[PDB]
């Protein structure tokens, strides 16, 4: 879980254009403002590079901050 | 300024025939979903009851069994209440659902009811849709059921029934007519007086119906002494009302509350939004009040209150005008004596009834398909049936050994008292069924039998696998039934699912008599659930050991006879839901409306059925199909050669299809004949009913009724005769026409012993459909087919038979003849092909065929996959007027494919070319754009029609214009990017360049004698705008080179011909466009071929999409056409060979011409397009030759454009390779 | 929203820079194309529901 | 059985197997109905049985 989780990270710190130190469990999807098409992108990259079953909107659905989203990855 | 009132029925109105209608509506969900369900709450209600009225009710399965006994009268109040509320409730919802009528509303609506429908009312007054009222309607039959209870309870405590009761039930209820209601009222009261009975007991008033008309109620005995007292010219009737109801001395508040606790308390009860019209009460209107509290206040009103129908008019009225309006519309419902409150409201009010009859109600267009109606009980069609039978060989031999009325017993043959035994018993093709010519006789004679006629049923029924979505391979069940005796019997099935290659459901189902008959029934259920969209059903019973053995099988109409005179019969049907039969365009010949049965648990002596048991079916078939008896013409027999039965059932049968009157008469209009399969053929053990079932049948497509062979002699004791019951048996043919407009109904049961009593009724088939339109073919194509040489030559001769029997028959057969043997078969190995304009020339072709085959000559199969193409794509240089327009008037493929690109050109600003294929007059004034662009475009549109019909290239060529298309076919392009390439680089050429500067040379001779006999080399003087042939070769260049070239070859002896193209390809004029072309080409989007292309461009094959750079355009259409050295290298690469099939896609074969010449004399070639032939002769003889060589054509593609051909005639069967083997 | 053949349209993507990021949606034709179909399209696809009056 | 993606168990809970077949023989038949008498009795004793064919 730890790499794909990382990877992850790194992903949304690329989408969201900040910083893998800053994705902690604290903040909220709405303050790093991932849009809607943003968690559909996110998905399909997620889905593209570590080939995860992430449904394009649990992470809209589900994962309002990102303790939520590293649950979901958890597995 | 109207309003509309709806008004319920109390119990007097009879709910017996709306009851059964309803019963019978199957095309509305909500009410078939509230018809299922009313039983369940019905029965949930009905067993909280007191042990003694549970003891007096009646057990049923559903509604339709409780008509019978309300129309005799013995059903308790209980549930006759409740009935009544079902049926009032049913009425309402079919007519707010199916009937599109808007929901009633408070604006302009208000309901009523009386005695039962109060209990309505508030039901019908709470919902706003019909979906909300559902489980209201629910909770009101639980009430009302409720209700009817206790008013019986309290009833019976008071009075009890007599020893006469038979079932029925009494009266509780006389209406009274003639006198005032106070003056009777007063008259009660001095009868009571006078004598001394119990407050309990005394007749009372239950409704003042007006001031001419009353209704007195009152115990049974005591009605009837006080009725006794009432002289003329008072008129009293009695009601059919059982209980004691609207009685104040009987029922008070606790029996309400009793009746109400159905109900559980909740917060959720709608309130009563519609206002309801009450009379009997104080208060005239009710709104707002809860449901449970309406509920209860109409309880009261049902059971307290004496209701004052005299009152009701002058409600209404009031109503009426407190809301403002000056008229109302009755919308009664079960309400008895419902014309007369019409005029009796409207009286009351100011007379403008503006009269307005009328009500549009034209119902909209149902979605194609779901038209049909839900699958459930849809009618079921019989497609085909064949099968063999004793002293014959199929239905034709059958019905002829039936119309002579000639009894089958006979002696048994040698190789196998006497029977009714099969002629020949076991014979088999062994060769056709992929079987060991040895291992024949371990499959036994049964399997065997089922096999050939099942195979002769799939191919008389038009039917062939994975073709139409209702035939596919996975949704054709097999149900068959067993007779007492893998790769045994139990396999049959299994055997013919495997060898015809469907994937589906197999049975082998026997229960104790009626093994096929259940078989049958079980799968038109399957049919009826979805399982399958095809069946194939039909048992059989060919004995296997003799065994044989006083000397009598049955005597001629009597049971004097011991014997059963058993029988063989290995009949087959086929079974398809009538809809898909009917969108598929197959030979329906009759159906099924419904099959129902029981098992009779009732026996006399050892095995018996009853009559009453008998009628009860009979009744319940008739009427869940809705016919009457008076409809049925004719009725079978399957018996069981029994003795009280086979002459008595007879009897029992006459008792529902044709009663006798009570004074004295014949129920029946028409005549009814009745018969017996098993008396001539003999009984079927296992196959009886289907051998009667195939007996039918025949009699419905002959349009007769066979001659009996029974009743010779003195009629039997237990049969009286039926004569003066508008009922006999005929003596010799009698014509049995199909009404006028109308349909002849049979009813086929069986009376096996065993208890089974399985009866169904058939149905002639539909109308069937006079197709008009013409068929614009005039040449036609009839195929055949066989797996050994012998079934070949049987099949071939049988069909000369068949066209010599029928050569007068009409000018619009041979399309049929055609679509049934190309399009309706499955093709096998041997095959054999005629083709012609009229059935003269098909006959004759086929006759010397045979001729041929039968002088000696053998008979080869073809390849295992069938030939491979070689596409060929000609230039622009045999265009001419009319390019195919008869294939753009008679495929709509085509037209389609034409429409789109004239409408892709449209898009890119290109000229439109639909014209061209329309007028055929504009060819002589189209521009060299134009010409390309329709060239092109006709080339891909018949390639696209010519792959549908099942050809599939292995190689492609084209000639300086056909490369366009040729590549399209190869995949490498799409449409739209050839159609735009060809587009701009027309109007490239034609922007920068001036017309009829240049022009081309065609000369018939070789290359060294051309350039050795001009002077000047080639290149400077003259240049080979394209390499033909060995011979052939075209030149080009400008007008004084290539005169100069024209006058040094004439004068050498060499003949050279002009050539009308203005413009020169590959020359020096396309010099100046190339950039533009390069930059135009770049932005297609090329991709990789999907088969090799004969690319004369380059001079080699290509099968690869890097030789396809934007730069290969520029290339072809600047460099020469190198055709010799392109075709020398594919015949040397094994590409092109002496067997492939050339075929060329354009006006003319000039590019198969070159492939032949560069491949070898033998080669075989076709042109799909001739200046002067029409197309249709070309494509029948490319058709023919391609099926003969071995090709799967798709044919059912070839004929969908052409309706008048669309039926299926009757061929004779296969010409089975008949071998013996029995062991 | 963007659309076009799947070739060319990929080919049209490539061309956009990283802070205008892209994705792909579920679609397998083309519509709302003024230059792609015309009114005789929007009469064949419609032409099933039969004329009357009510 | 599913198989994730990366490579683990997704199936949380054990999936057990048996088959009547070793323990009585083959009827047949009445295998199916033989293996539902099977399934009544683990219903019953909610004990699912050693299995034998090693």
């Amino acid at each position: 879980i730890g790499t794909v989780w990382r990877d992850a990270l790194k992903i949304l710190s690329e989408e969201s254009g900040l910083t893998d130190e800053e994705l902690t469990d604290d903040t909220s999807f709405a303050d790093v403002g991932v849009d809607s098409l943003m968690s559909l992108v996110i998905t399909s990259r997620l889905r593209d590079e570590l080939d995860i079953d992430f449904p394009d909107r649990a992470l809209f659905e589900e994962c309002q901050t990102i303790f939520d989203l590293r649950k979901r990855f958890s597995g | 300024a109207q309003m509309r009132v709806v008004a319920f029925g109390d119990q007097t109105y009879d709910c017996s025939e709306a009851v059964s209608q309803l019963l019978r509506v199957r095309d509305d969900a909500i009410v078939v979903d509230f018809l299922e369900r009313a039983p369940a709450v019905l029965k949930a209600e009905l067993a909280r009851l007191s042990s003694e009225q549970q003891e007096e009710t009646p057990r049923f399965a559903t509604l339709a069994e409780l008509v019978p006994r309300y129309r005799a009268g013995t059903l308790n109040p209980a549930v006759s209440q409740a009935l009544t509320c079902i049926a009032q409730l049913g009425l309402f919802i079919r007519q707010h659902s199916s009937g599109q009528e808007a929901y009633p509303t408070a604006h302009d609506s208000c309901i009523t009811g009386v005695c039962t429908g109060a209990l309505t009312a508030v039901a019908v007054g709470s919902a706003s849709s019909v979906t909300a009222l559902v489980p209201l309607a629910l909770h009101t039959v639980a009430v009302a059921v409720r209700l009817g209870a206790r008013a019986w309870e309290i009833g019976s405590c008071l009075a009890d029934a007599r020893r006469g009761a038979n079932g029925r039930y009494a009266s509780w209820t006389s209406a009274v007519g003639g006198i005032s209601p106070q003056d009777l009222q007063d008259r009660i009261s001095a009868y009571t007086a006078e004598q001394a009975l119990a407050s309990v007991s005394v007749p009372y008033l239950s409704a003042a119906v007006g001031p001419g008309q009353s209704s007195v109620s009152a115990a049974p005995v005591i009605l009837d002494a006080f009725l006794s007292t009432l002289l003329r010219p008072l008129t009293t009737t009695r009601l059919p009302i059982t209980a004691p109801y609207h009685a104040p001395h009987l029922f008070t508040a606790k029996d309400v509350q009793h009746v109400t606790d159905c109900l559980p308390p909740s917060e959720a009860w709608p309130t009563v939004r519609i206002p309801i019209i009450s009379f009997s009460r104080d208060e005239a209107v009710s709104r707002g009040a809860s449901f449970p509290a309406a509920m209860s206040e109409a309880v009261r009103d049902c059971l307290i209150r004496p209701i004052a129908l005299d009152r009701m008019a002058v409600s209404i009225a009031n109503h009426a005008r407190d809301l403002g309006k000056d008229s109302v519309l009755p919308s009664p419902i079960a309400l008895s004596f419902s014309d007369k409150l019409g005029p009796q409201v409207n009286s009351h009010l100011p007379g403008a009834k503006a009269p307005t009859p009328e009500l549009t109600s034209k119902s909209i267009p149902s979605a194609i398909g779901a038209e049909q109606q839900p699958m459930a009980k849809s009618p079921i069609a019989i497609l085909a049936a064949s099968g063999r039978f004793p002293q014959s060989s199929s239905m034709d031999q059958f019905w002829d050994v039936l119309i002579n009325g000639v009894d089958t017993h006979e002696l048994v043959p040698p190789t196998r008292g006497f029977g009714c035994w099969l002629h020949e018993a076991g014979e088999f093709d062994a060769a056709y069924f992929n079987m060991s010519p040895r291992e024949a006789p371990q499959v036994d004679p049964a399997q065997r039998l089922a096999l050939l006629t099942a195979t002769e049923a799939l191919e008389q029924a038009g039917v062939v696998p994975n073709r139409t979505s209702s035939t596919q391979k996975n949704r054709v069940g097999v149900w068959y039934g067993a007779t007492s005796n893998g790769g045994n019997r139990a396999f049959i099935p299994g055997r013919v699912n495997y060898f015809h290659k469907f994937s589906g459901p197999s049975y082998t189902i026997d229960t104790a008599c009626s093994s096929s008959l259940a078989a049958l029934h079980m799968a038109c259920n399957a049919l009826w659930r979805g399982e399958v969209d095809t069946a194939i059903v039909g048992g059989t019973n060919v004995l296997t050991n003799p065994d044989m053995t006083r000397s009598g099988n049955c005597k001629t109409f009597d049971d004097e006879a011991d014997g059963y005179c058993r029988g063989e019969a290995v009949v087959t049907l086929i079974l398809k839901r009538l809809p898909d039969a009917q969108a598929d365009k197959d030979p329906i010949q009759a159906s099924i409306l419904g099959i129902a049965t029981n098992h009779s648990a009732e026996a006399a002596s050892i095995t018996r059925p009853h009559a009453g048991a008998q009628q009860d079916l009979f009744q319940q078939v008739l009427t869940e199909t809705g016919l009457t008896a008076n409809d049925i013409s004719v009725c079978e027999m399957a018996g069981t050669g029994t003795q009280a039965g086979d002459s008595g059932e007879t009897t029992s049968v006459v008792e529902t299809l044709a009663p006798l009157n009570r004074s004295g008469s014949a129920v029946r209009t028409t005549p009814l004949y009745i018969g017996a399969v098993k008396s001539n053929v003999g009984h079927a053990e296992s196959a009886a009913g289907v051998s009667s079932l195939a007996k039918i049948l025949l009699m419905l497509k002959h349009s007769k009724i066979p001659p009996h062979v029974g009743i010779k002699t003195k009629l039997n004791h237990r049969l009286p005769d039926l004569a003066a019951r508008n009922t006999h048996i005929a003596r010799s043919e009698v014509p049995w026409p199909r009404p006028k407009n109308g349909k002849r109904r049979v009813l086929l049961n069986n009376f096996s012993a065993a208890g089974g009593n399985t009866c169904l009724v058939l149905e002639d088939a539909p109308e069937p459909e006079d197709s008009q339109e013409v068929d614009p073919r005039e040449h036609h194509i009839v195929a055949l087919s066989a797996k050994t040489p012998d079934s070949m030559v049987n099949n071939l001769t049988n069909m000369i038979t068949w066209i010599d029997k029928h050569s007068g028959d009409s000018l619009a057969t041979l399309p049929q003849l055609s679509y049934t043997t190309t399009a309706r078969r499955v093709h096998h190995r041997h095959r054999a092909v005629a083709t012609g304009t009229d059935l003269l020339q098909i006959r004759s072709s086929l006759q010397e065929q045979l001729d041929r085959r039968v002088s000696g000559e053998r008979s080869i199969p073809h390849p295992p996959n069938g030939p491979s193409f070689v596409l060929a794509f000609t230039g622009q240089g045999s265009a001419f007027a009319g390019m195919g327009v008869d294939l753009y008037k008679r495929f709509a493929s085509f037209r389609s494919d034409i429409a789109r690109y004239d409408q892709i050109c449209e898009g890119m600003s290109l000229p439109s070319i639909k014209a061209m294929f329309e007028d055929e007059k504009v060819f002589s004034t189209a521009s060299p754009t134009l010409q390309q662009l329709t060239h092109v475009c006709f080339q891909m549109a018949l390639y696209r029609l010519w792959k549908s019909l099942g050809v599939q290239a292995k190689a492609v060529v084209g000639h300086a214009l056909g490369e366009y298309a040729a590549l399209y076919a190869a995949g490498v392009l799409s449409q739209s990017d050839t159609l735009y390439l060809v587009g701009r680089r027309a109007q490239l050429m034609e922007k920068h360049l001036s017309q009829g500067t240049h022009a081309m040379l065609a000369v018939r001779a070789k290359e060294e004698a051309i350039v050795a006999a001009i002077d000047g080399p080639p290149g400077e003087a003259y240049e080979f705008s394209c390499r033909n042939g060995e011979q052939r070769n075209v030149l080009g260049g400008t007008v004084a080179q290539i005169q100069a070239a024209k006058a040094a070859l004439e004068a050498k002896k060499i003949r050279c011909q002009y050539l009308d193209t203005p413009m020169a390809f590959h020359t020096g004029q396309v010099d100046p466009i190339l950039p533009e072309l390069l930059q135009v080409a770049a932005a297609c989007s090329i991709q990789d071929p999907q088969i090799p292309v004969i690319s004369p461009a380059y001079g080699k094959v290509i099968r690869s999409a890097k030789d396809f750079q934007p730069e290969y355009f520029t290339h072809h259409c600047r460099s020469s056409v190198n055709m010799v050295d392109a075709l020398q290298s594919a015949v040397e690469e094994g590409l092109l060979d002496k067997n492939v099939i050339g075929l060329e896609i354009g006006p003319g074969p000039v590019v198969t011409q070159f492939v032949k010449e560069a491949v070898g004399t033998t080669m075989q070639t076709f042109a799909s397009i001739n200046k002067d032939k029409d197309t249709w002769q070309l494509m029948t003889q490319a058709l023919a030759k391609f099926y003969l060589a071995g090709a799967s054509v798709e044919w059912s593609r070839y004929h969908e454009d052409f309706p008048g051909a669309q039926k299926v005639l009757e061929l004779p069967a296969y010409g089975w390779a008949l071998k013996n083997y029995w062991l």
